[PDB]
Formats: C-alpha cells, structure tokens, sequence
C-alpha cells in the first residue's frame, strides 16, 4: 500500500518506465479478443473468367403487357382549349387545368410574341451566368408584389420547384410532418433530402398532436441533440389527390406551440382561392408572414411553363446558390416569362373571375350529386375534383377498365374526361382509381348540365 | 478498341510556385474570414444580413452558420462577376445591363447606362441559333398565334399533342435510334429517367466529372454507386471485374445490372469521352451504357450527330442516349432515345410524363425547324457551314491561346476552352479586366473545382467571326501579360 | 425430435487433485525419457532396438527418432498389457498364453504354462455368438466342405456368389431398408464407400470421436471437413447454419452436399448418439446422414435392430446405415444399406467391389445363420433371451458399479462402460492387478484418449451369467480400494 | 555525428527511452500500408431464412444409365473353381485368380476345418487387444522363414495392406517415384501419404534416372532440406495391369546410387515366380535384403483372404503400431490362417508345380498368336495376361462392347472369360479395354488348346 508506493517512489525512472510499458502491454493483450487466424488466400485468373462468364444480366427495361390503360395517348389535334379536339372527335375540354381562361387571350400572345421578337426562344445559359435577362427579375419583383411578400424566385420547371426547394434547408438528421396524401413533387422533394419523414392523416389535427408530442418526449429525452434538429411541417394549400382544403389556422397554432416552421404548397389553390386570388391564406384572413415558404407552379393558373417559390429574403436568398434546379439548369425562355406577366397583369386587373369560378364549381358540384356508382370526393370551392366507385369491385385494375369505360362513352357524346394517373410501384399512398373533372370561368352554365347530364346517364348505363 | 484518327488531350501540370502562392492566398483569406466573423458576431461591425423574425427567435436555427463561411468571406467578394443581367440576344454580341455597389457587393443598384456590344463568350451558342430574327423565329410565332404559350396538362392525360409526337419523330430519325422521347426539362430529364432504369439491388458507375443531374438522378434510385476515374479505362476494367466478381456488398449475389453513366464533351474539363474503349468495355462485360450528348449533340461531328458520329461508331451501341436541346438548338428542352421497348417503358413507366407538365409548342417548332435546317431538308447550305465554321473556330482558338503560353485544358477538337488562372484573386481580376475590355468569360473558382485549379472557360460559337476572334485573342493576350497568367513551360 | 424415453448421460468431471497428480506423474515420465534419450544416444547403455544396415547408413534415415518418443518411455514400460495371446475361443471364459520378459517388456519369452478361466470382458461379444459348438458353426462347417475357403476373384468379374446375394438380400430383410450390400471388412467398407458418395465441392461434417476407419474415407475424399462437438447439438445447428449460409470457403458458392457422419455407439465413451435430434436437423437443413451402427447392431434395440428400433424411428430416415457383423454376429465382414439407387451406384462405383476380393462363404454362411437365429426364423426363442440378457447384465453391472463409488461414462443403455483410472500408472497397475485375479480388461491411455482421462473399457456380453458378474464385480470392488480409484463425490 | 553522439549520451535516461517508443512508433507507422476502412456489417435473420430456402442439394447417387457393362454381375452356382458353373451354363474356368489349384484340396479343408472346430469364425477384436491368436504367430513365423526374411507382418484383407504400408513410412514432404502402370491399392496407399509422386514410364530406366537426376540438382539447390526428405520407389514384381515383370537388378543399381529405399509389390509373382516360388527376386537371384518392404497378399496364389508384408524388423516393427489397417480393425479369422498355413506347408512340399505352370503359361502365350484383331499383351511366364483390340475404334465404350460380345460368345461355348474392369474416372493412367487370361497348373493340355482355338474363331467371328 503506502509502503509500496514509496518503494516504487524510491525506485529509478528508466525502470518504472519500463514497467509502465509492460502494463500498457498487459491491458492491451486482455482486451484484444480479435481471434485472428492468420490467413491469406486468393482467386485464380481462371476462376476470375469462370465467374465473369456465369453472370447474366438482366435486361434493361423488363417486357410490357401492351394492354396498359396509359399505352394509348390522347392525341389532341391542336391547342388544347375550350372545344377541343380530341382523338378525332369534337369535344368540350373538361381535362386541362386552365382555371382562368388565360391560355387563349389575345393579350397574353401579344406580349408572348413581342418577347420573342426580342430575345428569341432560348436562354442558352443558366441563371449564375449570362441567362438573366431584364424579364425574369420583372417576373420575380411581380409575384413578390402580387402576394405581399418580400421576395420570390422562379424556375423553369414546375415540378423541380418544390423538389428543389425541400432540400435546401431539410438535412439529414431533421424531422419533417407531411401529410399522407401529398403530391408525388413533394414525395421526391423529402427522398432527396435525408431527413426523418412522419406522416400523418389526411386533414387531421389529432395525428399531427400526437406526433409533436412524442417528438417533445423525445426532445426531453436528449435536450443537446434537440437543440440543434429543426422541425418542419409541409403541408398542400388544396390537395391534388383529394381536392380538400387544409387547416390553417390550426396549423399556425400547432406551428407557435411546437416551434416548427411551414412549407405550403399552392399550386391549386394560387389562382382560384381567395378575394384577389392569392391562395388558402388569403381565404382564410391569415398573415403572410406566418408561413415560411409558400411554393407554386405558373402551369395551371397562370397558363404557362415554370415554377415559383415565395417568402422573405432570409428564406428566399438561400434558394439561389443551394436549389439544385435553379443553379444545375438553363432558365425559363423570356416568352414564358412575358406572358406570365401578362396574366399577372390580367389577374390584377379583373378580382371577379375568382367569384364567378367559385360560382360554377358550387353549381357543377352540386349538380353531379346522386349518381349510384359514382361519388364525389372533394369540396366545393376547388376547381378540380374526382369520381370514385362507391362500390368498389376485388381488383383495381377492373376498377380502372370500367372508369374507361366511362370516359370512352362520354368522348363519344362530346364531353372530354379524363382518368388520373399515377406510378403504382412508386406513389408512398396509392389513391383509388377516379374520373377528374375540372372547372373552368370559360364553361357556360348549358355546358356545366349537359356533362353532368352525360356523366349521370353513362355511369348509371355502365355500372348496372 | 481503335481510333480511326488521333487523339490527343494535354492536361498540362501545374507549377510549384504557382501551388505555394494559391495555398498562401487561401490562407490569408481564411484567417482574414475569422477575424471577419468574430468582428461580426461580437456586434462591433453591423451585420447586412437578413435576421429571423422575433417571433421566431426561440426557433431552433434554420441555418448552420459554418456551412455558409465561404459565401460570406470568399464568394461574396467577387460576386459582382456571376449574375450579370443582359437585355438582347444571346449572340455573339449582348447589352450587359451594367451594375454598381458601393456596400462592397453585398447589395447593387443599376445604373441607368448599359453596356453595349460585349463579346459574348459565356453563353452555349454552339451552331448560331440565337438569333431573333429568321425562319425558326417566324415558324415559333406562327405556332406561339395558333397554339399559345403552354400545355396546361401532363402527356398521359391530354396534354399530348401532334407536336409533341412529330418532334419526336424527327429526333428519332436524327440521332438514327428506333424511337425517341421529348421532355422539358435537361435536368428533369436525368433525374427522372434514371431512377425509373435502375432500382435497389443494382450498380451504377459514374464518372468522377458527371453533372448533378446525372449524380441527383443516380441518387434518387437505390442503386449503389461507385466512381471511377477521369477517363482512366484500367479503373474502369477495375470496377467491372470487382464488382462481377465479388458480387453485391454484404451478401454475395449477382448484380441485377451494371449501368455506365459517361458523358460526350465534359463542359469544365473540355475532354471528350474514350468512346471506342468504353463501348469496347460494355460489350465484353454485358454492361448497360447511358450517354448524356448534353454538349456534343451539336458541337460535335461532321453533320453535328454527337460523338457517335465524331468517332464513327455505331448508335445501336449505345443503350441510352440523352440529350438536351438547349445548347445548340437555341430552345429548352431534353430527349431520350435509343430502342423501341426502352421508349414505351419509359413512355408508361418515367415521372416526367405521369406528374410533369409537357414541352411548349413555340419551344417544340423551334427545335423542329433548326433541326429540319442542319439536316438540310430545308435544301439550303446553312446547315454544313456552321458546323465547319464552328470547328475551324475552335482549332484556331486553340492553337492561337497555346502558342501564347497559356495552359489549356481538354481535347483539341473541344469547342470549350478552359484557361486556367490557378489564383483565388486572379479570378476576380480576370473577370473585372476582361469586362473592362468588353469581352464575357466565365470563371470557375476553388468550392466547385479542385484547389489548386481554378479557371475561366470560353464557350466558342459559329457565329463568331474572324475578326472578333482576333480582338479576344488581342485582349486575352495583353490580360495575361497583366496578370501573368502564362504559366505554360513548354511555350 | 423428442424422446419417447428419458435420455440420461453422466459424464462426471475429474477432481482438481486427481489432476495435479497426473500433471505431475506425465512430467516425471517426461523428464526420466530425456534422461533416458541422452543416456542412449551417448552410447552409455546398450540400446535394444535393431539398426539399419551398414549398407544404408548414408541413407537419410528411415524415421524421425522424436516421433517414438511415447513409445520408447511410455508405452513400453506396460507393453505387456495390450498384445496378449489366446489359445481358445473368445468366449465368456478365455484361455490367455502367459509370458514373461527379463529385458523390461522389450522382448517377451514364452513360459509353457497358460493360464485357464480368465473371465473375458475385453472381447467385443455382445450376444455370445462367438461359440465352438452350434447350429452356425455346423453350417459354416457344411459350406467349407462344399465351397472352400475363400474366393480368387472380385465381385465383378467371376467372384460373385450366390451365398453373397442371398445374404445380401437376408441383410435387407432384417435392416428394412429396400436394400443392402455386402463387403469383407468393416474398415475397408467405410474408407472404399465414402470416396465415392462425397467428392470435391462438398461438405462431410464429422463428429469429435468419429473412428479412424470413417476418417480416413473422409480424407480420401477431397471434401471439406469440419469436426463438430461430441453430441453437442448446438454446434451442429452453428456448423449447418453457417455451412448453408456462407457457402465455400474461398469462392461463394453452395455445397454440392452436405454429408454428415455419426456412430450409433462411441466405445471409449459409451454414449449413444441423440439420433431424433439429428434426423430432426437433417430434414429441417436438407442434409444426408451416414450411420455407422458398428456396436449398436446387434447390442442395441428391443429385437436388436440398432439405434433406429432402440429410439423407434423409421430406418427410411437414415440415408447411410453402415454395419459390421464383426462385434454382434461373430464374423468378420461389413455391410451398407440404404435404398435401391445408392445399393446400386455403389455396385458400380466402389473400389471394394471392383479392385477387392469378395468375402469367404464360410463367413457368410455363419452371418446368415446367426441372423436367422436372431429374427426366429430358425422357430426358437434363443433370439430374444440373449437380447433381453444383455441388457440385464448391462443395467445390473453399470448399477452395481456406480453404487461403489466409481466413475463411469456413458448411457445407462451401452453395454461398455469405462472407468476412469485417470493416472499413468495405474493404468499399467490396474491391467496387471486384474489379469492377477483372473479377469481380461482393456486400458487406454494418453496419446488416444485426452490428457487427464486414462480409462478401461468393460465390453459387457449376454455369455456373462451372474455368477460371473457378482465374481468381476467383486474383484474390481476390491482392486478399486486397492488402488483407490473411487473419484466419485456423488456416492 | 560523433557529436551527436556524444549529446546524446550525456542526455537523461526516461527522455531517451520516450525518444526511443517514439522511433519505433515511427517504424511501425511507415510499414502499417493496410488500409483498414473500419467498417462492420452483418446479415439480418430474414436474410438467413432466405438463403436457406434458396440452396437446394444435389441428390446423393446421381442416375445411372442402367446400360453398364458391370451392372450384370456374373453368378456364379458353385464354388469357383476347374468345371464350374456361370450363369446357369457349364464352363471351364479361365477367370479365377487360383494358380495353384490350392482351394480345393481337401488337405487346406482340413486343415481349416480342423481349426474352425477349435476356434470358430470370429476373432471379436483387434490384434492390440485379445484378438492375436496362436495361429496368427504361427503363421506369420512361416511366413517370415518361408521367404529367407526376419519378420512379416498379417493383415486381414489384401486392399488394405500395401494402402496401410505405404502411408507408414512416407509422409508429408517426402519424394516417391512410382511406375505409371501401377494398380490401384498402390494408388490410394499413395494417396494416403501426402508425400509428393513423380511418375516414370513403364519398365523404363531412363524416365527413372531422369527423374533421379532432377531430383540430386534439386538436393543440390538446398543440402539443408535435402538431408531431411526421404526418396522411395514403389515397383510391382508382375504387374497386373500389364503383365509385365520389372527390372530389378538395374533398380538396386539406381538405389544404391541414388540412396532411395525400394517398396515391392508381389501379389502375382508371389507363388509362381522362382523356382521354390518366392517372387521376382528368385527370379532374378537378387539378394533379398537388398528390398527393404515386400508386400503380399494371400488371395491369388495361397487361396485366403488377407495380405502380408515381410522385411528386417527395423522396417517390419513400424507397421503394428503405424499400419492403420492393423491398429483399427479385426485380426484375421482363424480359419483362413490355417488354410494358408496348409498351402505354405503343400507348397513347400512340391516345387515342381511352378515349373508346370512356366510350362503351361509358355504354351498357351505361344499359342495365342496370330489373332487378327487381338494382341496379346503381357510375358511368357505370367499366368495373367491380356488380350486388346490391336486396331481399337474411336470410343472405349464401343471396344468394351465389342469384347464383351467375344466374352459372351466364349461363354456359350464352355469357356469361362472375364474382362479387366477399372474405375474410369478414379484410375490415373486408365489401361485399354481387354479380355484377361488366366492360367492355372489345373488346366490339362487339350483345355489349353481348346480354349485357343475358341477364342481364335470367335475373334475372326465377331472382329470381321
Ligand atoms: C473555433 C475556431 C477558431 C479559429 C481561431 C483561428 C485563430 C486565428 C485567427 O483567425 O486569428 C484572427 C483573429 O482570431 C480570432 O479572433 C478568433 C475568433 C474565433 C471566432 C486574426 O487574424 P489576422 O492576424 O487578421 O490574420
Ligand atoms: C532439446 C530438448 C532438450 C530437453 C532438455 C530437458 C532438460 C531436463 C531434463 O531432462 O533433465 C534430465 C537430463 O537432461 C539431459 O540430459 C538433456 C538431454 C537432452 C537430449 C535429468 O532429469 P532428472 O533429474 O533425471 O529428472
């Protein structure tokens, strides 16, 4: 005890140095419980070739049934617009998302044509370099000022906007809640970025209370690790899949009790919603300022191609040098850019095609109540909503065939439907099968009976 | 595999002084952007930044403020030189909207004079097809009067069109493939047709120069990924055989597929791909080849047909073979082609043609009738005189800049020329001296690039002339006997 | 699998003391063979060993001399112990031809004396076939007159009998299986029909206490072996596991087959094999069993059927069931049974038939008859009374001898039962003591057995009566408090 | 330098003993090139089941054609002896391995019969325990003085004797040179032994002395290993693949000069070679101590089953406690013992029955030429030899047919032949298909002559 310590006091120093060794050398040896057995061996060149020769790859693309329903492409035999035609036949598009009627102005192919009548079609460069033009920050400081809001930033790809976007400020080890029935765009947005992903129930306060609690368990579980993952809620103003609106209000509430930030998607609810048309924010009176990012797409409304995204400077700014479609990619062509300032400025000009939409969809929506095999799942504010089977039969893909079936029969009477699709191996909650229909300010009212005249009679023709 | 001709790549060393001083600038830089940031949080120097609103101070942190260190200290100190607006066609002549700041480019305001007839050498104009005036313009007008500006609808549902289905077509019969597909997005195009071919359970190599486009759409599949090499054909044999041989990771199985991701003309390198050897590779193998004719679709060949075509091969030997209609053609977009199956399956089975908006048909009749005019069935000679234009251009350039003792990076038939400045300050310099001049560069700095090699890249066209090549060969000279920028030892 | 009857083994474990002592006694011995080696090879005592030739001295010698080193100190100081003659046949009583040696066991001289009566309990009898007088032996007396003494030829070319194709099909009837073939030593049968079954590419999984006979067919093959614990089943789970599951050992690729060899009884051990857990294994991991009832054909089993009527399973369970008639029936010989198919590949396909000389029928006549006395086929009850005895005997003595203090290993169902005597020298003084008081036994040492477990073997026979037992009972009793070689805490 | 030196001595001692650890930390850094990449994975139990599932065994006996030339085994209804009976048709015998017509005396009867009344059939143990019997001595000291020799050693079956001799005394790292026309039990003896084989051509001194000299530059390139591999070579008295006999002075010649040790195989020459038949050696008059290892087995000529090997006991000793196949099996049965104790003493009795079959072989080799499509393959004093195709067809299955239907053709006319049969796919130099002679000192002249002839006429019947 003592004694030994003042012997081994007292004793040399190249010595107990020497000792201090062996004991280092003793502590690693009972610890080292590696069973090595000390063996090498190796393949022969025959054996290489042998197993070069055995492998068989598998072919690139695996052979197709040929009777796929989305094999046969509608074929339309000009622009796509009010009276259509489609695979030969005269009909009334009741397909193409074109809200407001803007496609066909002459104004917007006024400003369309003497946009190209100086720049010409192509960019020839991304926007880091030699492909801004004048056109795209008019672009961007109109949408800022449209939506009152500090900044906004376009692409030249609508469904690259959001799938851009969620990555830029999602990392690994984050925790986003996105709701089930969230467009595929977002889908692939929260695959690219690493981030934990829970979801909850469609249009559901309670899923999403549930999960931010458990989360706030896990945050008093480790406090240091809490500290520094940042909590995200991505949710779509109306949704595609469904055609219901979402809780706002609710959803700030959760947002200022649980500090986690929001992503909105308004690529529906941009150009339909609202006194002015600026969104479910607008509908429902909430602030700006409350939603973190806002992202859109000018493809529906607007009537032309490319994407924005919306928010203050310090969230915008961020986009420019880490949104891998805006910096990866040649920017949108300045005839887009022009027209899509013109319907800006047509939308600004006139607040009452909103109302008049708004009109016709209650009217259609109600109208197309009371069909046997058919129900209506949606609301009646959005312009597009679905057909489903009530009764659905063993198979989808019976389900589908009849839907066709349906669709066929109304072409043939001059009503131009159409069946949604979606990648069945690849959709995170696969909707069922559905007929969309879609409302337009350019429908008449004879138009909106007739085709749910015709809708009525075929479904009852076909499903009994 | 053999050549028919030459060829020939110089990827010149750099020296070691030149090394030492880059590495002393980069460090002066680096304690400069300490002391910065300490400054900056201690309060005693204001901040430009935008903050987080005060009612989401107790928020966790939306950024991690390390990650944005070289923006600030580095990037934002020559910033002046990447986001310069124009207000005209991207000729060989652009009105640059020119832009001042006083608050040290964190902030410009416009003055109201422009620029006038800067030479244009940063824009991919490859054969002159950005023009506002022509047939393709009057052919895009009179689409853009008949059809409008978009299809507000996806390809399976009812935004197809004849458009559509005659522009692919004439692609197909373009590159010589069975059949081919359009898209409206380059970048879509990869990362949306690339998860669809490979899935888990599969092997993909890619290059070590690949595009994110390429690496994004690798991503996004479950594939496992491993890179090869610049250009180097051994590690290439090297991964094949491993990867055959060894079989899958954790548990020994036969790959499912082998999926090469290669490129025809790097555009930051300027080397044009070893196509005989890699194909050479893909058949002993049974491996699957994808090529991305992103750059060479146009630039490349006697009749502008790719590097398929610059070497001689074979089309059917290559499995898939991408492209993007925005470098040469003037108009964006993108396609795939190769065989019919492939077509159809991606024409059921891509993410782009379920959930994605299509092309436009003003964007549609431009490739159209540019196309219909290099292939000559519009009868004129337009079509051969720009692509002879364009490679007389780009030997002349080349030979000229080497014989001034530059270093020049990539193939001799490249059209991309990359100098290389090799200096973090030299960048900026290069690119404000060069704007003085009236000339366009595009510079390329240490985050993106390896560090030691920094460069500027001169992205050659048909419509350049004699004479506007020897003004910017005039001006590139007299630069770099400013900045001593000719680094080269063997002239 | 499960057992229809308990399943009780005892393998009790050496005491701390007894071990010490034996470490000291084997260090003793190795230190005075040193010393012995030095003494010898300085030529100071005579050595009694022969030397080779004058002729060959500059031949590179013949043996390794440290390789003997056992025999020259150890073993032959009790040589006299092992190769002891007899006169008689090896009944329950054995006539035993004494000698004695003067050079310390070297060389042994024959005194003209014999001992007479010595109770046999070394000899492998297990139903006291081995008779001078009978019904078998007047059949084997019969076939000897008509066909002689042995074969000149193989079974394939003219040495094929019908005494052997008739016991062939005798063999199969009583086994069950469909059938059966014949061979003329019970160690060629293993080491000539392994080779054949298993060859390079496969797997033999070998018990820890397999026979020679069965290890050197599995060399011969160029199979891979692995040696699993003895009746561990665990360990035969883990080997079949990872064997499936990680494929060859260099290139990853499945066993062509998976071949496992396993004994009815261990006759140093005397514990039966865990037969239902195996077969249970061999069905759940699609493996191939090789059984080799050498002890257990004749000894084990209600009517004497093996291990398979023993536990009372399905003979069509057990791939392999090889045999050998020389322990139970009293003849030397062998035998595989199985299905028709394997009967057949091994009529074609194995050395012993194509290269070796068949059986004599004198021994195949006295198989067939001690066969047929066995199954009743001969209408008397002599079959079931030595079956019945046996067991009396086995149960009366492990018993009788458990309760002395002893330890003993094994089942309580084996006939031979080993003590354990745990030291070198009294290995040498048991086997000198006993045969003193008139009684044969069988002592097994180091280099066999491991290290601290030195035993001798009791091959326990239904020839035995009780007044033999109560007589070798008493005398062991006696020689164990001699010698104290009661370990046992237990009792 | 000495400067340095001298620093450095005048330098404490526990900072030179740190400076010294961190040398060698140092040169253990610089040559650790292995680039661990510290990574660790596992299969999960899923996988495991599934690998299970996947692997599937191949059957244990692989189908057979069920057209073998050896599936028909012959049957013999009888003793195999002069006049027996094959397949139901009366013969004479020209198969059986019986020179010397000595299983069917009934002087070896007795004798066995003598011995079977005294001990029984079974010995019920090994030689190392109560299985040695006084017959056993008895006849391997007959044994060891019938052939001039100290000690000879007994084995209970003939395969295993020279398979269990070989391995004993050659192990792993030594060098043996064996002929390539060796049978098969000296191939797996061979094979037990893990030393490295060298093969020469058959009865060719010049392979031999190749191989010799290779083997002295070899030593030569290494004395230190050279005086520690011992050199063998492995020679049969009469071959029975060929029957042919060996040059055995030219090999003692070889031996002496090239220090290898010779193992002999004598189980044809055995009883029909010398004049008091002793093997090749009387043949020869060659010295019998000048052969270190003789091996034997008693099946052909004495008419017993076992084998023996015979040689000085500084070789002999070596083999009861190293010959596996005496070690771990049972001792011969006392009965067969006495049989062959009986035909050594018979044998010994009359030396005149080896000069009658010289005579008998000479005549019916002579006689046997002329054949047009067989050739007579073997010596003229052998009792075995052979008969080949002399111009064989493209395939061995054909010949074999061929032969077969010669074999089937002499059987129906009261000649009982036997064709040669081989592993063809263990063998490592397979012999030509051929019919096998076999001449007894049983066999009258007119049989001999009877025999030639039907074999000559069915020859040119079927080969023509
Ligand atoms: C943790 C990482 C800290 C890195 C410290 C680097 C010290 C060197 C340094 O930058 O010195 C700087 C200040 O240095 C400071 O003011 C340190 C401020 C850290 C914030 C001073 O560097 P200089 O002399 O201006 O060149
Ligand atoms: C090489 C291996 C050598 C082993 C030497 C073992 C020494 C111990 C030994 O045996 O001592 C012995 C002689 O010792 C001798 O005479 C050594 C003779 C070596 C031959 C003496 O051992 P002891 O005292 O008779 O007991």
């Amino acid at each position: 005890l003592v004694e030994m310590v003042q012997a081994l006091y007292e004793a040399p120093a190249y010595h107990l140095i020497l000792e201090g060794i062996l004991i280092l050398w003793i502590i690693r040896l009972l610890f080292s419980k590696t069973y090595k057995l000390q063996e090498r061996s190796d393949l022969t060149v025959k054996e290489k070739e042998e197993l070069i020769e055995e492998w068989q790859p598998e072919p690139l693309v695996p052979p197709v049934p040929k009777d796929h329903p989305a094999l046969n492409y509608n074929i339309v035999s000009g622009p796509p617009s009010h009276k259509t035609v489609v695979n030969g036949k005269e009909c009334i598009n009741f397909a193409s998302f074109n809200f407001l009627g803007l496609l066909d102005n002459p104004r917007v192919k006024a400003a369309a044509l003497a946009s190209l009548k100086k720049y010409g079609v192509g960019t020839c460069g991304p926007r880091g370099f030699y492909g801004t033009f004048d056109v795209h920050l008019d672009l961007e400081d109109r949408l800022a000022k449209f939506m009152k809001t500090e900044e906004a930033i376009i692409y030249s790809y609508g469904f690259a906007t959001i799938a851009s976007a969620i990555p830029a400020y999602s990392k690994r080890g984050d925790i986003v809640f996105v709701d089930r029935a969230a467009c595929f765009a977002i889908q692939k947005g929260l695959q690219a970025s690493r981030s934990d992903i829970k979801l909850f129930k469609h249009n559901d306060m309670a899923d999403l209370e549930r999960l931010l609690k458990e989360q706030e368990i896990e945050d008093q579980k480790n406090p240091r690790k809490a500290r520094v993952t940042r909590r995200f809620i991505v949710v779509e103003g109306l949704y595609m899949n469904t055609g219901t609106i979402c809780p706002l209000p609710e959803l700030v509430k959760l947002k200022y009790k649980y500090k986690a930030r929001i992503f909105l998607e308004e690529s529906l609810s941009f150009g339909v919603l609202g006194e002015h048309g600026r969104g479910v924010t607008e509908h429902y009176g909430i602030n700006i300022d409350d939603i973190d990012l806002i992202s859109a797409n000018m493809e529906n409304a607007l009537a032309s191609i490319g994407g924005f995204c919306c928010g203050r400077s310090f969230v915008i700014d961020h986009q420019r040098l880490s949104g891998q479609g805006y910096c990866f990619s040649a920017s949108l062509p300045p005839l887009l850019a022009a027209a899509a300032i013109e319907a800006l400025n047509i939308m600004e000009e006139n607040p009452g095609i909103f109302a008049v939409l708004k009109e016709k969809c209650g009217q259609i929506h109600k109208a197309l109540q009371g069909i046997s095999g058919l129900k209506v799942v949606g609301e009646s504010l959005s312009p597009a909503f679905h057909l489903q089977l009530e009764e659905s039969t063993g198979s989808r893909e019976q389900d589908v065939r009849l839907l066709q079936e349906i669709v066929d029969q109304c072409m043939n009477r001059s009503i131009a439907l159409t069946q949604a699709r979606y990648l069945e191996k690849e959709e995170k909650c696969l909707p069922p099968p559905s007929i969309r229909v879609v409302v337009t300010v350019e429908q008449t009212e004879e138009e909106l009976e007739r085709a749910a005249s015709t809708i009525k009679e075929v479904a009852q023709a076909v499903l009994l | 595999g053999l050549y028919k001709r030459p060829f020939n790549e110089a990827f010149e060393e750099t020296p070691m002084l030149v090394a030492v001083l880059t590495y002393v600038g980069y460090g002066v830089l680096t304690l400069f952007g300490y002391l910065r940031d300490f400054l900056r949080y201690w309060r005693i120097e204001k901040c430009h930044h935008a903050t987080e609103r005060e009612e989401q101070k107790d928020f966790v942190s939306l950024y991690q403020d390390f990650e944005n260190f070289y923006t600030r200290n580095l990037y934002m100190r020559i910033r002046d030189n990447w986001n310069r607006p124009i207000c005209s066609v991207p000729g060989a002549r652009v009105d640059i909207m020119e832009r001042q700041s006083h608050d040290y480019n964190w902030s410009f305001k416009y003055t109201g004079n422009i620029i006038k007839g800067v030479i244009n050498m940063g824009s991919y104009n490859y054969l002159g097809f950005a023009r506002n005036t022509g047939s393709c313009q009057e052919a895009a007008a009179k689409v853009l009067e008949e059809y409008g500006a978009g299809v507000c609808s996806t390809r399976q549902e009812i935004g197809n069109l004849d458009k559509h289905e005659e522009l692919e077509e004439l692609v197909a019969r373009f590159l010589g493939v069975e059949a081919a597909m359009a898209y409206g997005m380059g970048f879509a195009t990869n990362s949306m047709n690339i998860p669809a071919l490979v899935g888990k359970g599969c092997l993909i190599l890619s290059d070590e120069l690949n595009h994110a486009s390429l690496v994004l759409g690798a991503r996004l599949s479950g594939a496992t990924i491993r890179i090869f090499k610049h250009n180097n054909m051994q590690s290439l044999e090297k991964l094949l055989k491993d990867a055959i041989v060894y079989g899958q990771p954790r548990t020994r199985r036969p790959w499912k597929k082998i999926l090469i991701l290669v490129e025809g003309i790097y555009s930051m390198e300027g080397s044009i791909v070893r196509l005989p050897e890699v194909i050479a590779l893909k058949k002993k193998y049974k491996a699957y080849l994808y090529l991305d004719e992103a750059h060479s679709i146009g630039a490349l060949g006697p009749t502008g047909r790719g590097v398929v075509e610059y070497f001689g091969l074979d089309p059917e030997d290559v499995d898939v073979m991408m492209g993007t209609f925005t470098k040469s053609f003037g108009a964006s977009g993108g396609y795939i082609g190769g065989k019919k199956e492939l077509i159809d399956y991606l024409r059921t089975h891509s993410h782009s043609a379920v959930y994605a908006t299509s092309l436009s048909p003003p964007v549609v009749e431009q490739i159209i009738t540019s196309m219909k005019c290099i292939m000559g069935q519009d009868g004129t000679s337009l079509g051969k005189e720009c692509v002879q234009q364009l490679a007389e251009n780009t030997r002349y350039f080349r030979r000229r800049l080497k014989e001034m003792g530059f270093i020049i990076y990539g193939n001799e038939d490249s059209p991309v020329v990359p100098l290389m400045l090799y200096m973090p300050a030299k960048i900026g310099a290069f690119g404000r001296e060069m704007l003085k001049r009236n000339i366009g560069v595009v510079v390329v700095g240490f985050p993106a690039t390896p560090i030691i090699e920094s460069r500027a890249r001169f992205c050659l066209s048909a419509a350049h002339t004699k004479e506007i090549l020897d003004t910017a060969l005039k001006e590139i000279d007299e630069v770099g006997d400013l900045l001593q920028l000719k680094y080269s030892r063997h002239r």
